[PDB]
DNA sequence: AAACAATAACAGGAAACCGTG
DNA sequence: TTCACGGTTTCCTGTTATTGT
């Protein structure tokens, strides 16, 4: 069906052009949206939803918590980690899509 | 003339919206309705929404001042009551 | 130096919305 | 076809962090 944010936010991570505004921190699956209202822009656009923004992103990401999909990085700004199994859906390691799309750790 | 309103703080203003109610307690939408009722410079800003940077002031400040406490209200709907500290932390 | 204002990140309830089976 | 459901989207209440006055 129509695709989740979870998956949309995979997709933005697995583009190194997307890097700019989304990235993997390097520590496993924690990612940081830098730039969240462009994050939020294409989310919006993807699923024609023109008003769009992180506020009303935030809250889907915040039903994952329940979910065990996607968590905070609690005291880090915009910062979240898949806590579902990418490593068989993907079908590599932290360290492998990391050196893929080369990713400077923070 | 510190503030737009006046010299009077926003927590200072809260204060006089619950001092003002019958049962000395009020919604967050009661708090609202006073704002726009009972403050000049707000008299126009009633239509908005809680995005409003005023509302947002509100909250802030029912929250991060002791002297505010909130009480659960009854039936489902139907936010806390905001009432006063006894102690006025 | 401490109070207050402004503003935003964040948690999570409620209800509308809407595409799909 | 209509219907019910999940996954949001929208809005809100409440708590907290940060930076400017
Ligand atoms: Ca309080």
């Amino acid at each position: 069906g129509p695709i989740q944010l979870w998956q949309f936010l995979l997709e933005l991570l697995t583009d190194k052009s997307c890097q700019s505004f989304i990235s993997w921190t390097g520590d496993g699956w924690e990612f940081k949206l830098s730039d969240p209202d462009e994050v939020a822009r294409r989310w919006g656009k993807r699923k024609n939803k023109p008003k769009m923004n992180y506020e009303k992103l935030s809250r889907g990401l915040r039903y994952y918590y329940d979910k065990n999909i996607i968590h905070k990085t609690a005291g880090k700004r915009y910062v979240y980690r898949f806590v579902c199994d990418l490593q068989s859906l993907l079908g590599y390691t932290p360290e492998e899509l990391h050196a893929m799309l080369d990713v400077k750790p923070d | 003339r510190r503030n737009a309103w006046g010299n009077l703080s926003y927590a200072d203003l809260i204060t006089k919206a619950i001092e003002s109610s019958a049962e000395k307690r009020l919604t967050l939408s009661q708090i609202y309705e006073w704002m726009v009722k009972s403050v000049p410079y707000f008299k126009d800003k009633g239509d908005s929404n809680s995005s409003a940077g005023w509302k947002n002031s509100i909250r802030h400040n029912l929250s991060l001042h002791s002297k505010f406490i909130r009480v659960q209200n009854e039936g489902t709907g139907k936010s806390s009551w905001w009432m006063l500290n006894p102690e006025g932390g």
